[PDB]
RNA sequence: CUUGAGUCUCGUAGAGGGGGGUAGAAUUCCAGGUGUAGCGGUGAAAUGCGUAGAGAUCUGGAGGAAUACCGGUGGCGAAGGCGGCCCCCUGGACGAAGACUGACGCUCAGGUGCGAAAGCGUGGGGAGCAAACAGGAUUAGAUACCCUGGUAGUCCACGCCGUAAACGAUGUCGACUUGGAGGUUGUGCCCUUGAGGCGUGGCUUCCGGAGCUAACGCGUUAAGUCGACCGCCUGGGGAGUAC
């Protein structure tokens, strides 16, 4: 959709849900809330919060709202060599480039997560805030200035981004 | 309060008035309109209300 | 502030012969005759703190100005230190 | 033509009356009512300095009886 | 030296003390080598409010140089002087000695808003009709 | 503070506006109350704070315009 | 060396500090003159005060703090801090031309120096206001709430440990980052013609980009990018006490 990246079939990775009701004025609310993140195996910035009455059309909105107006990310499918030291809203990250050979621990849905992201070699434990809304944050602000080189050239390779901006 | 002190003093055998205000009161003009009503031209309203130099400190009132 | 004919006698005896204001010597020549001016008023006020700050600053940065002569000429310093009778 | 510099009504749409000065007693009836007494400076506008040299100058001139003080005085 | 710009008012009737005292003044001021730049005395005038009572006074503008140790000594003079009823004395910042920015005013005075009366004839032997012992 | 300077041609309402210019304020406007010496310069001085709600209002005149709920 | 910082005389803006001098006006008071019954207080009220003549008012004297407005989004001080008006003594800050030295720098544990306010020893001083102390009133009671009397204080001078909500609730001082515009000032230039424009410093404030934040918010005077060096915090109650 629109800018979104060769993405295939879906992803429909369902982090929670929740259901929220103020009550005060004609009995409680109804609807739920759904948190949802749509990926591609090949690195995405896809993550999409929507709601709706019933979950069906919960997770149909938050899934919509997880794949339009999302930028390509360009990893090669395991490996990364670039991240950022993660920070969103408090919750705080700080992957370092690093070998697929040693394996992943992550607790929870999350090593699930990050196996889909691309991302799961280059993670570390989390820190700051370690509410399920914003713990997942390690494949968005983490990858947002980025690159993945394959080349025999990785010494040129700032050098050939200056002589574009020449 | 005016039309009480000005019936009672035409047996000094007073006839015009002229007058003098001091304060930020009630009655700013409602005192002027009933020795105006005694049957007085009240010509002169000479405001002589005395601002001192910032006087003695008035009190406090309530506790908070 | 200092009397425009005790600076121009202080820049005829202290620093160099050139009649600048600027070298290290004729700076704490002019320093202190402000400071001496300064204690003048000190002669009384003795409750008058907010112009002791003052005293402070000016006192301050002639330490200092005495620390750069005698890391640079001894001969200047020895001089200056015994011709303005500073400390004891 | 250049150099023309303060004519009339240039620099300024209301000319500055005074700082400090209070001998002359023209230049201190310059912002001062037929009660006998100072115009908020919000409603003239009126530059700072001019007036915070004048709020001093006035308070001089009064306690000369150069001017009242208090409404009493009028 | 440095410029102190004093002006003070007179009891009409108390004027007549006024011509010994204030060439024993001027004595004192030259005395320290400062100087008299005008000397304007200007003529009675309305007071807004009585000081030492009566609405009336008769202004002089002295127009002093002396040095600082010496007007401290006058400025209480001028003050606590009986003839005076009431004095003032303006900074060194800002101040003219020359091209008077009462001079106007001044002969407006004498022109036209004294009394023309014997209270302030007493006023003009201590007015511009001045009279000192030379020095 | 009817003010002693007299409304041209006499009648009995003193014409209180046209007169004053400074009086009451801060002396005779805190009243039965205690008196301090520094605490009119934050109290009392909110001449700029009470001018731009004013604007403001003055702008949204406009705006409602722009909007077109007008 | 200047690219950091320091200094000479000159101008400029301001409530920075210490000690002197000075005026009128209400409460308050006294005296005489005039004159009769409430005055005061409040939500409504009663205590107080008063016929020895109150309250208010005319004339004149008395006395002590204070000095409203001008006072403004102003300006100043080291932070809190600074406001009658003037002088003596003097700091610190803002510009500008001639001229000098040339890292003499930065921060700061310990350190000396310094109080918003009241507390406070004696002398001076007291008009009003006021904790206490009395008495009124409030009410399921009422020390809180609300009223009347009324003292130390407040006011000066010197003296005693500098407390705090001692402010940017924002460490010090320095470098850098799209800006416009308000308030207002040094000074070059303008039919100076609009508290105006432009050149260049000055403090001061609204508005918002990059960036940062949980959020408000900050934003060229940062709460950004940073710089060196320092102070300080590590769950609550119990404790700013114990030692």
């Amino acid at each position: 959709a629109h800018i979104e990246k060769q993405a295939g079939e879906l992803q429909e990775k369902l982090i929670a849900v929740n259901r929220v009701s103020k009550t005060v004025k004609g009995g409680r609310i109804f609807s739920f809330t759904a948190l949802t993140v749509v990926g591609d195996g090949n690195g995405r910035v896809g993550f999409g919060y929507g709601k709706a009455r019933e979950v069906p059309a919960a997770i149909q909105k938050a899934m919509e709202k997880a794949r339009r107006n999302m930028i390509n990310v360009a990893l090669n499918n395991g490996t990364l060599q670039h991240p950022v030291k993660g920070v969103h809203t408090g919750s705080r990250v700080f992957m370092q480039p690093a070998s697929e050979g040693t394996g992943i621990i992550a607790g929870g849905a999350m090593r699930a997560v990050l196996e889909v992201a691309g991302v799961h070699n280059v993670l570390a434990k989390a820190y700051g805030s370690t509410n399920p809304i914003n713990v997942v944050r390690a494949t968005i602000d983490g990858l947002e200035n980025m690159n993945s080189p394959e080349m025999v050239a990785a010494k040129r390779g700032k050098s050939v981004e200056e002589i574009l901006g020449k | 309060a005016a039309e009480r002190c000005a019936d009672a003093v035409k047996e000094y055998g007073i006839k015009n008035l002229e007058v003098m205000v001091k304060g930020p009161g009630p009655g700013r003009e409602s005192t002027i309109r009933a020795l105006n009503a005694a049957g007085f031209r009240i010509t002169n309203i000479t405001d002589v209300t005395p601002i001192p130099h910032n006087g003695c400190r008035p009190p406090k009132k309530r506790r908070v | 502030s200092l009397s425009t004919e005790a600076t121009a006698k202080i820049v005829s005896e202290f620093g160099r012969d050139a009649n600048d204001t600027g070298s290290t010597e004729v700076q704490v020549a002019l320093l202190t005759a402000q400071i001496n001016h300064l204690q003048g008023h000190f002669a009384e006020h003795k409750k008058d703190h907010h112009s002791r700050r003052g005293l402070l600053r000016m006192v301050s940065q002639r330490r200092k100005l005495l620390d750069y002569l005698k890391r640079k000429d001894v001969a200047r310093y020895t001089r200056l230190i015994e011709r303005l009778g500073l400390r004891r | 033509a250049r150099y023309f510099r303060r004519r009339k009504f240039c620099r300024f749409t209301a000319e500055g009356v005074q700082e400090i000065d209070y001998k002359d007693i023209a230049t201190l009836k310059n912002y001062i009512t037929e009660s006998g007494k100072i115009v908020p400076s919000r409603i003239t506008g009126t530059r700072a300095k001019y007036q915070r040299q004048l709020a001093r100058a006035i308070k001089r001139a009064r306690y000369l009886s150069l001017l009242p003080y208090t409404d009493r005085h009028q | 030296m440095r410029h102190y710009e004093i002006v003070f008012m007179v009891h009409p009737d108390q004027s007549e003390q006024v011509p010994g005292m204030i060439e024993r003044y001027t004595a004192a001021i030259t005395g320290a080598e400062g100087k008299i730049h005008r000397l304007e005395d200007w003529g009675r005038r309305q007071l807004a409010y009585p000081i030492n009572k009566l609405h009336k006074a008769h202004y002089v503008l002295m127009n002093v140089e002396a040095p600082q140790e010496v007007i401290d000594e006058l400025e209480t003079t001028f003050r606590f002087n009986d003839a005076v009823i009431r004095s003032m004395v303006m900074r060194t910042k800002h101040a003219v000695t020359e091209a008077s920015p009462m001079v106007k005013a001044k002969d407006e005075r004498r022109e036209r808003r004294d009394d023309f009366a014997n209270e302030t004839a007493d006023d003009a032997e201590a007015g511009d009709s001045e009279e000192e012992e030379e020095e | 503070p009817v003010i002693k300077v007299r409304e041209n041609e006499p009648f009995d309402v003193a014409l209180r506006r046209f007169k004053r210019s400074c009086e009451k304020a801060g002396v005779l406007a805190e009243v039965r109350r205690r008196e301090f010496y520094e605490k009119p310069t934050t109290e009392r001085k909110r001449a700029k704070a009470s001018a731009v709600k004013r604007h403001a209002k003055k702008l949204a005149r406009e705006n409602a315009r722009r909007t077109r709920l007008y």
